[PDB]
């Protein structure tokens, strides 16, 4: 069955035909989970109160213009008209909840956390919440790794019993008084590095004090949120792996446009993954009528951007396509063909841009195309290069240095010096005529006239007699 | 130039980063409206020298008193344009790739070194079957 | 290089480099986007097929050129022999000519005819040396006209 | 270049604002001119000869 096949088309086609197509009930049954896949995330973020501080001040930043009126909210679940009334009720409850934790010491923040779900969000303000709280686990997770890193990697602490007493706990003094009490060899050694492993675990308490909750609160929120998170990728992987046959049919009409067959179906999948991302079945419309747009869209957005050698933009590409759809109707109607005077009226352009759009389309030849008669020679042997310069002009500019080293040599000590200085002969960048004087100290009409009379002297023929022949 | 008396060998990923003067991270070649070479592309100007003899791309440094000063807008250095003929870039592959000469040439060096038949390595480069690494106990 | 007339005449190493940079730039997007594994396996095996058409094209499906129907010219096809090396085994050469031969039986054994129209174009730079050493022309541009 | 500029001020010649690319008969071929064709793109004014 693995029959020595090389071409990656057949190796991808059969590798896709394992899965079987979904029914009309499988889609909503699969999509039903994705809502639950996010539903365990949104509930898993409300009990982490650090999101509200970031966004509750976003309304203070909204009316004070430290943010916009759209990229924070998009309408509560089940703009200034509706946000101001309820967003205060975020604070209207906020002053209620935080006072019990200064019984129901935790339930009041629960009263707000249980109700924070009713404030819908946009993706821009969304990723920060999942990013910030997930950023905290970046640090405290290795802190527990740190406590292993010093306690057992230095003082031969038993890593089998301290784990359960300190797996995620991070806040007690279990191996500070309880473990050391047994008087084991690891016991007496731990107090040398006891404060370092405690100062290092002071950040975790500072961190949980930075959030107001505990690492048990911190961990499980960033532990459960990843629980309901992976439950979505198990679903999106399920719907994308089924409809991959859909992409091969859509992405076959665009086959011969300079973009290979495999570069198309790999460009559709990158779009189809977005369709399942943005799909919403409560409209009642089926999936194929929805993902067929995002797929056919991306397979053509890429042909416009990355199929030409000399890249032309995506707004200009639409004009050339609009100029062939209309240059065909003029063909099969007028019979003979249209003219760039007559396309000015069929289209509505100023008749001078249409003469610029015409010569933009043509793509470059290849320098291996065998010339006419298919001789033993290619087109790459007949294009000469023009950066070079004739060895007779290179033999002239080396002869100009000989004369000017002479014709200037007939002048005085400094009346030649200004000529090498005011011009750029035999030096770096030339200087200013008042800058020239900064070597002579006399910056005036004398120096700016010394050059003229002096270079007028060379104008007296039989001195510039040789130099006259270098013009043409 | 000094007299030369010639070697050959494989090249490491840390030597190929030494010939190169910059990374090529976009497929665009030229501009299609003005024909100045676009930035980061294959025919770049910040990477493979300037296009015109002794001048930047924008046009700030056209003179010859500036002989080495790399521009500040676009970091072209004002030198001769034959330096567009001795420089190289490098693409940074997102995942390794078996050099075909040392895999498919008749006695496969990747093959007879690891002691694996060439039909069994071609089955692993195509993601058709795993291969154990450090089986352990 | 831009041909005369508005159309460009590229090599065919710009099609194989512009295809390694696309399938490699899309493989970075597909990994920071967290695609299913059935897709980023079709990108790794599709990337390294474009890199193995770059170095030596033909030991696989022979990825034919775009906008045409003949196979592209990989890097190992410029070095690879045309019956001669790329360097000197071919050297077209300056200072040369060619023409039809005839008999001329008045010659010695160590001479040959040579037209005045080839002796004046083969030996041009030797002439600009005499026309300035003998003092007839003044500069080397003024001598370029007397030979015309 | 610098020397070409000093050679200007000594003779004050005006700069050339256009490069000459005329059509010229090939080398070593000589004979009468028996015809002439002049094509003009639709939109430019014909010269006096065309
Ligand atoms: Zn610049």
């Amino acid at each position: 069955e693995i029959g020595r096949t090389t071409d990656p088309v057949r190796m991808y086609m059969r590798e896709m035909g394992t899965v079987e197509l979904l029914t009309r009930e499988g889609e909503i049954d699969i999509a039903k989970r994705i809502e639950d896949g996010i539903n365990q995330v949104q509930c898993s973020v409300a009990e982490y109160p650090e999101a509200i501080t970031y966004l509750l001040e976003q309304y203070d930043r909204v009316e004070a213009e430290e943010a916009r009126l759209s990229d924070l909210i998009t309408g509560f679940v089940d703009d200034p008209e509706l946000a101001r009334e309820k967003f205060a009720e975020l604070r209207a409850q906020y002053v209620v909840t935080r006072d019990t934790i200064k019984a129901t010491a935790q339930e009041e923040i629960l009263k707000l956390s249980e109700v924070f779900k009713q404030f819908r969000l946009v993706p821009k303000q969304f990723d920060y919440l999942v990013n910030s709280m997930r950023v905290m686990m970046d640090r405290v997770r290795t802190q527990e790794r740190l406590i292993m890193k010093l306690c057992v990697e230095q003082c031969k602490m038993p890593k089998k019993n301290f784990i359960t007493l300190f797996t995620g706990n991070e806040t007690s003094d279990t191996w500070f008084n309880a473990a050391i009490a047994m008087n084991k060899p690891w016991s007496e050694k731990l107090h040398d590095v006891s404060e370092e492993v405690h100062r290092a675990l002071q950040k975790l308490q500072q961190i949980e004090e930075e959030t107001g909750l505990t690492i048990e609160q911190v961990k499980d929120i960033n532990r459960r949120m990843s629980i309901g998170e992976a439950k979505a990728r198990r679903a999106k992987k399920e719907m994308v792996e089924a409809n991959l046959r859909l992409v091969i049919s859509i992405a076959k009409k665009y086959t011969n446009r300079g973009l290979q067959f495999l570069d198309l179906i790999q460009e559709g999948n990158i779009g189809l993954m977005k369709a399942v991302d943005k799909f919403e079945y409560r409209r009642g419309y089926k999936f194929s009528t929805y993902a067929t747009w995002w797929i056919r869209q991306a397979i053509t957005r890429s042909i416009a951007d990355q199929a030409r050698t000399i890249r032309i933009p995506v707004h200009m590409i639409e004009t050339i396509n609009k100029l062939n759809r209309i240059s065909r109707q003029m063909l099969q109607e007028m019979g003979r063909e249209p003219t760039p005077e007559e396309l000015a009226e069929r289209m509505l352009m100023p008749e001078d841009k249409i003469r610029k759009v015409l010569k933009i389309a043509k793509e470059p030849i290849s320098m291996e195309t065998p010339i006419g008669d298919d001789e033993d020679s290619h087109l790459g042997d007949f294009i000469e290069d023009t950066t070079l310069e004739l060895p007779l002009d290179s033999a002239t500019t080396e002869s100009l240095r000989a004369a000017t080293h002479d014709v200037l040599a007939g002048l005085t000590a400094r009346e030649a010096k200004v000529l090498r200085m005011r011009f750029g002969i035999d030096m770096n960048t030339d200087y200013t005529l008042e800058e020239v004087g900064k070597q002579f100290d006399v910056t005036r009409e004398r120096i700016r006239q010394i050059e003229a009379k002096a270079l007028r002297k060379l104008r007296h023929p039989s001195r510039s007699e040789v130099l006259r022949s270098f013009l043409d | 130039t000094e007299e030369f008396d010639i070697k050959i060998a494989l090249a490491s990923p840390d030597m190929i980063r030494s010939w190169s003067f910059g990374e090529v991270k976009k497929p665009e070649t030229i501009n299609y409206r003005t024909f100045k070479p676009e930035r980061d592309g294959l025919f770049c100007a910040r990477i493979f020298g300037p296009v015109k003899d002794y001048e930047c791309l924008c046009g700030k440094y056209k003179r010859l008193k500036h002989r080495g000063v790399i521009c500040e807008k676009c970091g072209v250095e004002v030198t001769q344009t034959k330096v567009r003929r001795e420089r190289m870039g490098h693409i940074e592959l997102a995942s390794p790739t078996a050099h075909i000469w040392f895999l498919k040439s008749l006695p496969s060096r990747i093959g007879l070194l690891l002691d694996m038949p060439l039909r069994d390595i071609e089955r692993v480069l195509y993601f058709e079957s795993y291969v154990v690494i450090e089986g352990g106990m | 290089v831009p041909l005369d007339g508005g159309r460009f005449a590229t090599s065919d190493l710009n099609d194989l480099y512009r295809r390694v940079i696309n399938r490699n730039n899309r493989l970075k997007r597909l990994l920071d986007l967290a695609a299913p594994d059935i897709i980023v396996r079709n990108e790794k095996r599709m990337l390294q097929e474009a890199v193995d058409a770059l170095l030596d094209n033909g030991r696989r499906g022979r990825a034919i050129t775009g906008s045409n129907k003949r196979p592209l010219k990989s890097l190992a096809d410029m070095i690879k022999g045309k019956q001669g090396r790329f360097r000197q085994n071919g050297k077209r050469v300056d200072y040369s000519g060619r023409s039809v031969i005839t008999v001329g039986p008045y010659l010695r054994l160590h001479q040959c005819g040579l037209p005045k129209k080839m002796a004046l174009e083969l030996f041009k730079p030797f002439i600009y040396g005499k026309l300035e050493l003998r003092g007839l022309a003044t500069t080397i541009k003024a001598a370029k006209k007397m030979v015309e | 270049t610098p020397e070409e500029k000093l050679l200007r001020a000594i003779f004050g010649e005006k700069a050339s604002d256009v490069k000459d690319s005329s059509l010229r008969v090939p080398n070593g071929v000589s004979g009468t001119v028996i015809d002439v064709q002049v094509f003009t793109r639709d939109g430019v004014e014909k010269d006096k000869r065309a």
